[PDB]
């Protein structure tokens, strides 16, 4: 080799020293998908973080750092390009619970979850599941039976099992139902700890998938 | 004792 | 529906012209052809890098360097004959499904979920590669672009439409129109006064860049079409679909000439190429692995069997002295 | 939409008026192409190792 | 001996069993920070096992080479039972604050160690030492075992990993220590001695079986 | 794109002396950076070189043990120390940026040159020391070396420079048959093995100096001896 070659060796080697940092810098971060309906919620549990094709989000909590990203602006074929996110942390699926009489629309929501939760590449990510406007949905139920809604529903017309029976009802659309898990949690606008509650739900994940890079 | 050597 | 009861029978007078035209078939002329033997390729070299799936990779006119993209956010330059690293380039943006390197050499292309082709310069007098321009007013994903010269560039975007813009000033000249379907790839004719698409309704379309016209469209595959490549004269194309298949067209006799399919083979194809002399022709699947056909009987003369994951590139230089693949366990192979 | 029907209709009346060879003739030229240039596919015919620039140039 | 042929039977498949996972992850993978630790498990296996595998013969080298890479290979087995505890009990700590690099700090300070206490049981002859590897030999006992059930009451408050850990620790326990706890043991009736190196020469065969294979699928 | 250097002066023999060498305008730490020096009327000498990271460090023989090189990339400046100074290091020394990859032009901007007072290797033969020419015709320079710089890959590394009266050398061609980016298309080089020829047409008043021909092929760089044109 000249010495001319071998200084294109030294600056190859020397960049490329510089790729593996960069590659454990970003093994350390945690991404999250942020999926959901029309209008759902997606648009205000950002803002309870704190924070054109895709927008990505950076926050800290507890010297750990996320990364969420929302494809919401985007209306093109899902199975063109959602095998892009498969190796995700986890998913964020937000449903407003307010949907009920709307329109038809709770129904559009359950047919979005019960198609990403079953997907080839999501096989064995996890689901955390936000039930927003809490609040608001009581306003309704109460001048409006759920029958509207679910006609098989066999119950009362109050909060305390109303809530429940959408609760069940979307986490029953699960079919691998061991290798996942789903963590559902209600919000309210002013709920003030739904990171805490997002924290706490992929420090679980983190555990798992340390008890499989030791191969446990 | 054992020509452990 | 005024006149939308013509528009069927237009499209049934078109069917019989090209089926009197028909006299004879490809097989029925190659039959007696010499069979291509056994086509056998060695991996030549394996570079290393990219830690996360690789999504796009194109050669240099030089057949020397080519680049390469990845989901970790990188653009690498490397020198295929001794495996040397040239450039890094660091994206704005980590989603990244495209890839183009300049006839000249001086600038390459990138895009992806952004919605925006940026364009980078390799040749500054200050040491760095430097964003020259971003080009926006796509509103679906980019999933191919193409160089025409230093200040022309075609792309092809999710929103069902490609448009061909000027570099200098960052705007559109002609947007082309028709699919509805999204377009998934391109292929720019040798002289580069044509260019092909294929989009997810299973048709493709010829559009030349002038006039911005469409002038014919093929239909007969059965799913999305997801590779796209030109036979080296220019007088034909094949396409790559999801039921494992791939056809050959003729833009003289407007129709099907050949189907290179097997019945043990039932993934989707990622890429297609063709040889040098228009021989042979590559296909790369989600099977792991790389099939070779003889263009002109439909029998297959080799494998590609050396990655661990779905190919997703496959290039082959303009000397025809190699072929490189590229795939999802993050590796480059040079073959022959 | 009206407008959009009319459009098609004349899309698919420029489809039509061209010229058409036969299919035999079509597939007389890609065989002379690949026969005529033949030599020089070194993924044709093995390319010897003295000047092969991937094995030892 | 009847059929010292035993170990003889036995080192067969073992010396064959870590050569194949030299080579697999020591060409691929190889990026977890586990896999480290098994490397080096691997690695200072074959040479117990095929000095072993001389002894068919039945005298420089022979023998403080098989002596140097038993109490290396015990090291680097509490050494991964230790890392996979720290990882659940501090995981965030375990994910983006732990340095790089650390399990190679610590794979070749195991390597020292265990060449200075060959030595200086050469030192001893050209006194009493051998109270100081005894006593260096349960010290790994209660390492291993005693932070290898914290992880499962940091978990069990599934059912197919609790098994893994109840078999390791009694491999490393009824086949293991008993080589070494016997030796220095009576140098201060007998069939004791060939009893045991069989053991040995069957806890360091089955090493891949576990550490890599059984999860290799 | 600039460099600037200063610290010469005026010294005693046996003193010590620092000079620095601080950069604007580029990515300073992507560069490998030399040091050559020129005597009083006479040629161009090669003196150092420092790596790009740092890692690797040459000397030429006749300043080995007294000159040590380094710079700071933070602050961006090229620094060289130099110690029991001889009565023939009187130069004028020069700082030169390089940077090595498959179709890069090393050696191709000098810095401006700062002046010191005080009190086996390839060998490249120069032609006749000076040539007289007039506006119009076209000339040919030509230069000879000991050892031939076709190397197996192809490559035969062969630099020109011009020195302009009153400034610093720019290149002309590099790898003898190259053209650096900036100068007229009306330079031309040929030649191959050991004997070269740099051909000229249709000179203007702008070609007036001395050209200078080094290799690039080994530890050692070496220069030409440098003819002159008058008009």
């Amino acid at each position: 080799l000249s010495a001319e070659d071998k200084a294109a060796v030294e600056r190859s080697k020397m960049i490329d020293r510089n790729l593996r940092e960069d590659g454990e810098k970003a093994a350390r971060e945690v991404k999250l998908l942020l999926l959901g309906a029309g209008e759902s919620g997606k648009s205000t549990i950002v803002k309870q973080m704190k924070i054109t094709g895709i927008v990505e989000t950076h926050f800290t909590f507890k010297d750990l750092h996320f990364k969420m990203f929302d494809v919401g602006g985007q209306r093109s074929e899902r199975k063109k390009w959602i095998h892009c996110f498969e190796g995700v942390t986890a998913i964020i699926f937000c449903v407003a619970l307010s949907d009920y009489d709307l329109v038809n629309r709770m129904h559009e929501s359950m047919k979005l979850f019960d198609s990403i939760c079953n997907n080839k590449w999501f096989t064995d990510t996890s689901i955390i599941l936000f039930l927003n406007k809490k609040d608001l949905f009581e306003e309704k139920i109460k001048k409006s039976p759920l029958t509207i809604c679910y006609p098989e529903y066999a119950g009362s017309n109050t909060y305390e099992e109303a809530a429940a029976y959408i609760q069940c009802q979307f986490e029953d659309l699960n079919k691998r139902k061991d290798t996942k898990e789903i963590y559902t949690h209600f919000t309210c606008a002013t709920d003030t700890k739904n990171v805490q509650f997002v924290f706490d739900a992929v420090t679980d994940v983190i555990i798992k998938n340390n008890l499989k890079d030791c191969g446990l | 004792r054992f020509v452990r050597i | 529906d005024q006149l939308r009861q013509e528009a069927e029978q237009l499209k049934n007078q078109i069917r019989d012209a090209r089926k009197a035209c028909a006299d004879a078939t490809l097989s029925q002329i190659t039959n007696n052809i010499d069979p291509v033997g056994r086509i056998q390729m060695r991996t030549r070299r394996t570079l290393r890098g990219h830690l996360a799936k690789i999504y796009a990779m194109h050669w240099g006119t030089d057949s020397r360097l080519l680049v390469s993209a990845s989901q970790d956010g990188k653009l690498i330059i490397w020198d295929s004959y001794t495996t040397n690293k040239v450039h890094a380039i660091p994206l704005r943006s980590s989603w990244v499904m495209t890839c183009a390197y300049a006839p000249s050499g001086n600038y390459v292309a990138c895009g992806g979920l952004d919605n925006i082709c940026s364009i980078y310069n390799l040749k500054t007098r200050e040491g760095n590669v430097r964003v020259s321009r971003e080009l926006a007013g796509h509103t679906g994903y980019l999933s191919c672009c193409r160089f025409l010269d230093d200040n022309q560039i075609v792309t092809s975007s999710g929103d069902t439409t490609c448009a061909l813009w000027d570099i200098e000033t960052g705007q559109q000249t002609t947007t082309f129109t028709g699919h509805t379907g999204d377009v998934m790839s391109l292929s720019l004719a040798p002289d580069t006064r044509l260019f092909v698409s294929g989009a997810c309704d299973a048709s493709a379309k010829l559009w030349d860049v002038r006039e911005g016209m469409c002038r014919q469209t093929f239909t007969g595959h059965e799913s999305d079409i997801n590779a796209i490549c030109f036979f080296p004269n220019g007088n034909a194309f094949a396409t790559g679909s999801d039921d494992a298949t791939c056809r050959l067209f003729d833009l003289r006799a407007d129709q099907e000439l050949m189907t290179y399919s097997h019945d043990n083979i039932i993934c989707g194809i990622t890429s297609v190429s063709f040889s040098k002399s228009g021989r042979l022709l590559l296909a790369g699947y989600d099977d792991f692995n790389c099939n070779v056909w003889d263009a002109l009987k439909a029998d297959r003369a080799g494998v590609l069997a050396g990655h661990d994951n779905r190919v997703s590139c496959l290039g082959v230089t303009d000397d025809g002295m190699a072929v490189a693949t590229g795939s999802w366990d993050s590796f480059l192979k040079i073959w022959n | 939409s009206i407008a959009q029907a009319r459009k098609l209709v004349e899309q698919l009346k420029m489809e039509a008026n061209i010229d058409r060879i036969k299919v035999s003739k079509a597939a007389a030229d890609l065989m002379a192409y690949c026969e005529a240039h033949a030599k020089e596919d070194p993924l044709l015919t093995p390319v010897p190792a003295s000047e092969n620039p991937f094995r030892e140039k | 001996l009847s059929l010292t042929v035993l170990t003889c039977i036995v080192s067969l498949v073992g010396l064959t069993g870590n050569a194949v996972v030299l080579w697999l992850l020591g060409c691929r993978m190889r990026r977890n920070a586990f896999s480290i630790y098994i490397l080096n498990l691997a690695a200072a296996d074959f040479l117990f096992l095929s000095g072993r595998l001389i002894y068919s013969l039945l005298s420089k080298i022979l023998y403080p080479v098989m002596m140097f890479s038993y109490f290396a290979g015990l090291s680097f087995l509490s050494a991964v039972s230790t890392e996979r505890c720290l990882s659940v009990l501090w995981p965030i700590w375990y994910r983006c604050h732990r340095p790089t690099h650390l399990s190679a700090v610590v794979c070749v300070l195991l390597w020292a160690l265990s060449l200075l206490r060959s030595i200086l049981e050469w030192m001893l002859c050209g006194q009493t030492s051998d109270f100081i590897t005894v006593a260096w030999l349960i010290f790994l006992c209660v390492v291993l075992c005693g932070s290898s059930l914290v992880l499962l009451i940091r978990i069990l408050c599934l059912t197919r990993l609790y098994v893994t850990i109840l078999l390791t620790v009694l491999v490393f326990l009824l086949c293991g220590l008993p080589f070494g706890i016997q030796f220095f043991l009576f140098l201060w009736f007998c069939h004791v001695h060939l009893v045991s190196i069989f053991l040995s020469a069957l806890n360091s065969s089955a090493n891949p079986i576990i550490y890599f294979f059984v999860g290799s699928f | 794109v600039q460099l600037v250097e200063s610290g010469g002066g005026l010294v005693q023999p046996g003193g010590s002396r620092k000079l620095s060498c601080s950069a604007s305008g580029f990515a300073f730490s992507s560069f490998g950076m030399h040091w050559v020096r020129q005597a009083p009327e006479k040629g161009l000498e090669w003196v150092a070189y420092i790596s790009s990271g740092s890692g690797t460090i040459y000397y030429a023989d006749t300043v080995k043990g007294r000159f040590t090189i380094s710079r700071d990339d933070p602050k961006n400046t090229l620094f060289l120390q130099m110690t029991s100074l001889r009565s023939e290091d009187t130069a004028m020394y020069y700082c030169v940026r390089s940077i090595y990859y498959y179709g890069s032009s090393p050696f191709d901007f000098w810095g401006q040159g700062t002046t010191l007072t005080v009190s086996a290797d390839i060998v490249m033969t120069q032609a006749t020391s000076s040539v007289p020419v007039t506006p119009g015709e076209s000339v040919s320079i030509s230069c000879r070396s000991s050892k031939s710089l076709l190397h197996s890959n192809g490559n035969t590394y062969l630099y020109w420079f011009l020195q302009r009266p009153g400034q610093s050398p720019q290149l002309l061609i590099y790898r003898m048959s190259n053209l650096a980016s900036g100068v007229p298309d009306r330079f031309s080089g040929s030649g191959s093995g050991t004997a070269f020829t740099l051909t000229i047409s249709r000179l203007e008043a702008e070609d007036v100096g001395v050209y200078y021909c080094m290799q690039h092929l080994e530890y050692p760089l070496t220069f030409g001896a440098g003819t002159k044109l008058e008009l």
